[PDB]
């Protein structure tokens, strides 16, 4: 996409996260994982939520009928009025086309960046302990248990304490 | 020894169109025109008056069928299809003009008009168009005068209706226009007839229109309506010499109204601000495609049926 | 061992407009307003007619001009500037009304009423302005009526036309305004003159009046002319002593078309959805530059020049 | 601009590259060579359809005759009109120079990301193989052939065979 | 050993709305609608002609307080409330497109008729109601024509105007309708009433109104303005028996101009190119929420009291 | 926001900063001050100063007066002049409220691109002589004094003159 995320370098979603919108799978020694996040998933939820709130917000606009249903008006104010209508109708049937197309667009590129951001979240967190693996992963080059990826996911992981180990890892 | 990242995807899809794409496929999306209709007027706190066969005009003037509903007072007003007038042929000028007037109002108070009659006046004309309790009648605003013996000239007589009310009083007559010269003779006299209604800003004459015509309700013959607004202070003064129907009262429009022209049925268990033909409409959303014509506080007409509005991302399938 | 990303590049960019950006430089793009407009009548699949000198009303009364346009079908009619309708000097009352009603249809229809007359009635009156193979004639659909002794009164005649047709029908009739006190007295005689046109939905009454005017086509007399729609089952009346121009025939509107007024050139190779004053306009922009008033299936006319969609990214230079 | 490839950190475009619309350009121990990646390029293109599909469409909202071109309307009734007429017109020329200055903002940005989205394809491709200069370059560590410049082309490459000989060069 | 960034912001922020955010604190933001406005005419670089106690359509007819200006150009023309239209009681068929008319014109001037009639009838005549002096007075630009003598029968008076000039001309005549059937054989005669207008391009006939009416200006009887346009070239003929008064000299209008309605100071030392009835608008923004109802070159009319843009970037508390 | 930057990474800017939208602050052993940056800080300003532009012109579209303001208007053509006026009325309030929404929300993300850019500009500068601690801070693994932090600022910033020297802090 425009951020280039979603359907980007990330394959597909997960069919199975059902707790949230973003999430991580992580591997180790243990075995499997998965945990979403809050953050990410919560910035796309709270931006729909007010972009759905502008829809709903009702004018308090009176019309009244100028248009008789039953009896017969006059013909040429009858075509004024059938014209003006009409008129009225073209704008506001384009004018939602295009607001539903406007507002599809920046809504997938915004769920689009709130993954990236994700990604920079952890790339940065990871310094210089784990490469990029061009999939979407982490590639951790540490003995890194279920309690130490969980760091990660709390925002507490100190690079400083696999430093050492994760360099030495990457260069034999 | 590695931790991934990624989004969260679902089975079924939902399309949208977007500016590079009309085949869209997001996660979530709802929709963004209503296709909803209430076939019922919902009328829950709200004083409504239904006219069932009474046209609006019908108040100002007393149909047979509209005896019910000549005075009230609403915030609503709901009109009929094949809402009956004119008991007996004819129209009114500018019916219109009139009729969206009354639907736009919050009540009608009567007023009499005070109007006394010579000797060689019949005012107690009827027909069997408009029947009462089973007989024949006239309209209940209104007198039919003719002259009180067969022949006999219709004297020039003068009637003058007075405003005293702050507020400005709508006042209607009716013109007969005879269906044959020997029965126009009969009803006012061989004499040339003229009916000049003058007041301070209105000032018309009219000439009733004598002919053959086609049976309408079983009459030939029909009769015409005018209407003007007087106001506080000013004064109203017919001069005729027959042919004239005679108002007995004026109409006064209380407050502002709203005026739905729907055949739906009513009902109080639910509330609407919008309505058209076919009955409520009741959604939040700013959209709708049921009719281009609508009243009240309304969600604007498009020409498209469906538009979904998307709410989650991309959907990718695994 | 190196290797470098980047894109591509043209030397002479387009200009556009942005939301940040007054001047910017993209390597392709693409008009939306349309300012190339066709000085020609598109037709082609169309089944059209074009009138030419005579008015579109002119095809309901039989003026010379509409002698080959009297019936027939189209889905689409031609109007011309400077149209002729009136060989005598005249209007129609609530003209424009008629006159879009005729270019909101698609193909005119004749039944003969077959009005009868007396002895001592000319219907055969002619004039000198609506000239046929130089000879006088009148309008082709409508007759005039005069005594047959010159000076003597004119009978109390009645007319009725029967629509005996599922759909409505239209009715045009003329009424006589003399130039001097004399011309009433030697055509349709001394007596007062009146005329009752009476139906279910109208009926009105209007005398003949005298006056001194300029001429017009060598006239100095008016005939001025009055119309009406008759209903399917109902029954029109004429009562008259003279100073009345009866229809001949009357006229049923055929379907839907559609009315364009247009100083044009016709094109039949070439085919088009939209039309204006000055031609055609054939394009898949969805706006336009050319004019406001336009009609068919017409982009929307903007207040601009031009306004170019950009098609390709931004042009760097070297 | 909003993505800083085109117009950003890279110089400028390269006026000569007819194939594509995205490309890169190699210099090796053999020579120069010219290839414009397709995929990347049709992401780009295929948006610009989309939007050129939008405004073909067919508005056949039929509109007749409410003014007489020839003969005069009446004062009142045709001032009215020309209020509304000049409304309407007022009304779409707005709708017209947004919607147009608009897309093209939304376009730029659209092909400013579309080769960024390259640009971080090719660099998770090599990894640590290579290094970033500024202007948008990748200069390989490691001895690169014209086979081998067609595989970071071709996307069948393999950073596992030249990671070795990278990582000495690198830290010398 | 290290290098940081950041962006700035304030102390004190404003809110903005956005697509997604209904309260977004901005480091900087401006208004894009305008509410003030200075209640006074900015008339500098424009050559107004105010029209103080006087109406436009005053200016054609000739009222006592239009005598300043019955001719004169201008570009743009200021109304006042109450301002005097008809001394004598009475109103104009299509008054408001009258109105329009002038004020869609910058310049007035007026050309003769020269309307001679017979000894029968006099030209004289005049009102209580247009005070001059002092004394009894008509209106400037109409002469009253009644019998010589009381009691008298009017004559058959036929006038003509001829339209030589380049540019059309605004004829204005007007129907007296007598206040009694005493009253309408006291100047006009016992005869039966009519009065024609008739030429090429306009063509009606008006018939006068008797009966009892309230005093305006302590005056029954009441004069109803009609008008038309007659074309270069054409020419106009009244053929009138009684009950008409005739126009002196008609008017040319002449150029463009501005129709502006208010009541408030003029100011000479500012310059607007947009007015309410308010007062005057000066602004860059492209919306405004004062008046829906504005004259000339305006900023869109909009519901909302506030829409703040964005001039700064994204305010974090810091 | 989109690009994650300002709201995102970056925690929060600085009040002090009067002299720039953008600015840079040293940390080193002689002390610490303020430089801000003019090349990005006027980037975003053209942006803006663009927008601002655009909507401050006027359009000549001259209407004429079709209600008066004293006198009385006929009912029923009165409620066609109503219906299209509320109509009018309510096109141009919704259009002024989705530009401001419109451009509202575009300003905001065009700013964090700037922010973004400027950092990335930095990022592939300093290349392998410092290391990103994620808060939207560069830490180098050498000393610089005065002139060795004003050569970010400019631009003229080698890489290859402290390439071995930071190189060797990193690995110890
Ligand atoms: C098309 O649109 C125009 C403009 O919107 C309408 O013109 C309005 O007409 C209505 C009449 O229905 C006017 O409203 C009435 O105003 C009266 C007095 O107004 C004065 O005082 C106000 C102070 O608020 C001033 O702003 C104003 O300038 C006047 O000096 C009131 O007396 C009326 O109240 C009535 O209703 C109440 C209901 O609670 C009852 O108590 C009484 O029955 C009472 O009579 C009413 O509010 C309005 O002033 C006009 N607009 C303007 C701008 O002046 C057209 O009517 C409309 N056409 C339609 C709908 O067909
Ligand atoms: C302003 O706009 C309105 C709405 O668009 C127009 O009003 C319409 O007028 C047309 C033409 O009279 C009507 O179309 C007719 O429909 C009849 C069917 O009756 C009902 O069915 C429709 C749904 O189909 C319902 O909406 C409604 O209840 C109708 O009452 C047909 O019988 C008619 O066919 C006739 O003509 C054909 C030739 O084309 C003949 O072959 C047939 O024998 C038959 O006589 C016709 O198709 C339409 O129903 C009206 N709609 C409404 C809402 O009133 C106005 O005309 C327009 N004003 C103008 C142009 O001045
Ligand atoms: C609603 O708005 C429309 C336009 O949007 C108006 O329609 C125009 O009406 C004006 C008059 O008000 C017409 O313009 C005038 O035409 C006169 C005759 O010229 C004819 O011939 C020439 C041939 O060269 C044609 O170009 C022209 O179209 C005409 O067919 C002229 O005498 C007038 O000229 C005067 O003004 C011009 C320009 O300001 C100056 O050179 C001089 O001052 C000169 O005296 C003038 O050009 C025009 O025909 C109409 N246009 C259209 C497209 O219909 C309506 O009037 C308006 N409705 C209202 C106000 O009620
Ligand atoms: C067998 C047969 O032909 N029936 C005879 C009738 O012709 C006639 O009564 C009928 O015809 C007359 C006129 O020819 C009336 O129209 C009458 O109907 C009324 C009506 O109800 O509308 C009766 C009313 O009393 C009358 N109103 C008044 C007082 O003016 C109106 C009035 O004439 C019209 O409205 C005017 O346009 O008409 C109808 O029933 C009767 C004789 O009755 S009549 O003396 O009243 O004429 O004889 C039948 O045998
Ligand atoms: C100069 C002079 O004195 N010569 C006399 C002629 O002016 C006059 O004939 C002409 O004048 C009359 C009016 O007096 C008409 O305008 C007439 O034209 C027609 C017309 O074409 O419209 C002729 C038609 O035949 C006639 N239609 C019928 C059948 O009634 C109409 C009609 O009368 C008018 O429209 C009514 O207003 O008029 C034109 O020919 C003749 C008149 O005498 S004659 O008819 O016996 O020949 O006398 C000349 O001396
Ligand atoms: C105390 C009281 O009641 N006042 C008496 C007046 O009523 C009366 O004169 C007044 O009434 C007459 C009609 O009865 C007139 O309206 C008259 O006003 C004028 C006017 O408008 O100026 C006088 C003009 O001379 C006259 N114009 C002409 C030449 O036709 C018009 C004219 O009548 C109407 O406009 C036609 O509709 O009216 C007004 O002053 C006098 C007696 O005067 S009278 O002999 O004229 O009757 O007595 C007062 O005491
Ligand atoms: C109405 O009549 C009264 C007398 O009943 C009178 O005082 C008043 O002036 C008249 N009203 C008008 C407007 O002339
Ligand atoms: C009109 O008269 C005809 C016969 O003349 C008749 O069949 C028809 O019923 C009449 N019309 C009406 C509406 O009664
Ligand atoms: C899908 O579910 C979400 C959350 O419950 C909601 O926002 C959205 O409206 C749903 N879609 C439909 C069509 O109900
Ligand atoms: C732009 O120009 C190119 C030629 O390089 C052409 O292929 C394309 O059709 C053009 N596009 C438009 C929208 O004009
Ligand atoms: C905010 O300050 C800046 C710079 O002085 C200026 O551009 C802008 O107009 C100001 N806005 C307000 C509302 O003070
Ligand atoms: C006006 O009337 C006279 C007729 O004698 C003449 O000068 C002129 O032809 C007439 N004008 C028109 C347009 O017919
Ligand atoms: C840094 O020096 C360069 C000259 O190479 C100049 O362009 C730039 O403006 C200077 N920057 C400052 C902040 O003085």
């Amino acid at each position: 996409g425009l951020f280039g995320a979603i359907a980007g370098f990330i394959e597909n979603g997960w069919e199975g996260m059902v707790d949230g919108w973003y999430g991580f799978r992580h591997q180790n020694a243990q075995g499997t994982g998965q945990a979403a996040d809050y953050k990410s998933t919560q910035a796309a939820i709270d931006q729909i939520t007010g972009k759905l709130n502008r829809l709903i917000e009702k004018t308090n606009t009176e019309f009244e009928s100028i248009e008789s249903e039953f009896s017969e008006i006059e013909h040429q104010i009858g075509n004024v009025i059938n014209w003006t209508k009409d008129s009225i109708t073209d704008i506001w049937t384009y004018q939602a086309e295009l607001l539903v197309a406007m507002e599809n667009q920046h809504t997938i590129d915004m769920a689009d960046s709130e993954m990236l951001n994700l990604y920079e979240r952890v790339r940065k967190q990871l310094r210089q302990n784990a490469e990029e693996d061009g999939k979407g992963c982490f590639e951790i080059y540490h003995a890194c248990d279920d309690s130490c990826m969980e760091s990660i996911r709390n925002n507490t992981y100190d690079h400083s304490q696999y430093r050492e180990e994760a360099l030495l890892n990457r260069l034999n | 020894d590695k931790i991934c990242l990624g989004h969260h995807a679902v089975a079924n899809g939902t399309i949208v169109k977007t500016l590079t794409n009309e085949q869209e496929e997001v996660t979530n999306a709802t929709e963004t025109v209503e296709s909803t209709s209430l076939d019922r007027l919902c009328m829950k706190g709200r004083s409504h008056k239904d006219l069932g066969n009474c046209h609006p005009i019908g108040m100002l003037i007393g149909t047979p069928a509209c005896d019910l509903h000549l005075t009230g007072t609403w915030d609503t007003l709901i009109e009929r299809e094949n809402a009956i007038a004119y008991c007996y042929p004819g129209a009114t000028v500018n019916e219109e003009a009139l009729r969206q007037k009354i639907m736009e109002s919050g009540g009608i108070s009567k007023i009499s008009t005070g109007f006394t009659y010579g000797s060689s006046i019949n005012s107690a004309g009827t027909t069997k168009a408009c029947m009462r309790n089973g007989g024949n009648s006239f309209y209940a605003e209104l007198k039919w005068l003719v002259s009180k013996s067969k022949g006999q000239n219709f004297p020039q007589t003068t009637n003058t209706y007075r405003n005293t009310d702050t507020a400005e009083h709508l006042i209607m007559w009716g013109i007969h226009h005879p269906s044959s010269t020997q029965e126009k003779n009969d009803l006012y006299g061989t004499q040339s007839l003229s009916i000049s209604v003058g007041s301070s800003t209105y000032q018309s004459n009219f000439v009733p229109v004598v002919g053959a015509r086609p049976q309408v309700n079983g009459q030939s013959g029909r009769i015409d309506f005018h209407w003007t607004l007087v106001q506080p202070g000013d004064n109203i003064t017919f001069s005729h010499n027959g042919g004239l129907i005679a108002p007995s009262r004026v109409s006064k429009l209380i407050g502002r109204g709203l005026g739905i022209q729907s055949d739906a049925p009513i009902d109080n268990n639910c509330e609407s601000k919008c309505f058209w033909r076919g009955g409520s409409i009741n959604t939040r959303l700013p959209f709708q495609n049921l009719s281009p014509r609508t009243v009240g506080q309304c969600p604007k007409y498009v020409n498209k049926k469906s538009l979904m509005l998307a709410t989650g991302m991309r959907n990718v399938p695994e």
